[PDB]
């Protein structure tokens, strides 16, 4: 197929949302990094994904 | 779904729930059968152990949470079951409460 | 969970009285 | 819990109801237990566990 040619969304479909467990940690900057105690900080949402399973420091 | 973590809408309609048993679930990966009842596939891939129709599984340990909810406002493990009771984690990266 | 129950119901090794 | 508007959703046979050496006719109750050491007849029915 292809993704350019005719037809466009309208104004419709109500979206109904859902029960939602509740997200915080919250911390941005446009100069800082997420920076928790380290830029990459594993733990669910936000920013971009990770892909280290880091666990309790010394 | 495909890219990236977190949540994205739905609710789904109608009526029949009754003599319903537990959930059970893993990860797979898109692997050897194409679908049941065809053959010779551009869709049909590897050779290998296919963890769909044997036993094997190797990826249920890639989870995080797996929250559980019914209608689009009730949680149901809910009343406080659990000690993070409106979801349940499967593994937890960076604990700090000692769960 | 799981499920899939079944059940099932001197020397010498029979004798009975069942029929119809 | 378990409440009247649940009967049009009942009318459950070998996932409620009666143990299996129960609903059995009782003559192969019998026939059954006699021979049941070279020739089983227990997997051939299902036991209702509620």
């Amino acid at each position: 197929m292809s993704g350019s040619g005719s037809f466009e969304g309208g104004v419709f479909s109500p979206y109904l949302t859902g029960r939602l467990p509740s997200w915080a940690g919250v911390r941005q900057n446009v100069m800082g990094s997420t920076v928790d105690g380290r830029p990459v900080q594993p733990a669910n949402s936000s920013t971009l994904t990770y892909a280290t399973l880091s666990s309790s420091s010394v | 779904i495909p890219a990236n973590a977190t949540n994205v809408p739905i609710s789904i309609p109608s009526r029949n729930w009754a003599a319903f048993r537990g959930w059970s679930f893993t990860r797979l990966k898109t692997k050897e059968t194409p679908s049941l009842g065809s053959g010779f596939d551009p869709y049909f891939v590897y050779s290998g152990s296919i963890p769909y129709l044997d036993g094997t599984f190797y990826l249920n340990h890639t989870f995080k949470k797996v929250s559980i909810t019914f209608d689009s406002s009730v949680s149901w493990p809910g009343n406080d079951r659990l000690l993070t009771p409106n979801e349940f984690e499967i593994k937890r990266t960076v604990d700090g409460e000692g769960y | 969970d799981i499920n899939f129950s079944s059940l099932a119901p001197f020397m010498g090794t029979w004798s009975d009285i069942g029929t119809s | 819990m378990a409440t009247p508007s649940m009967l049009p959703q009942w009318a459950y046979m070998h996932i409620a109801g009666q143990d299996a050496s129960e609903y059995l006719s009782p003559g192969l109750v019998q026939f059954a237990r006699a021979t049941d050491t070279y020739f089983s007849l227990g997997n051939k029915f299902r036991n209702p566990t509620v």
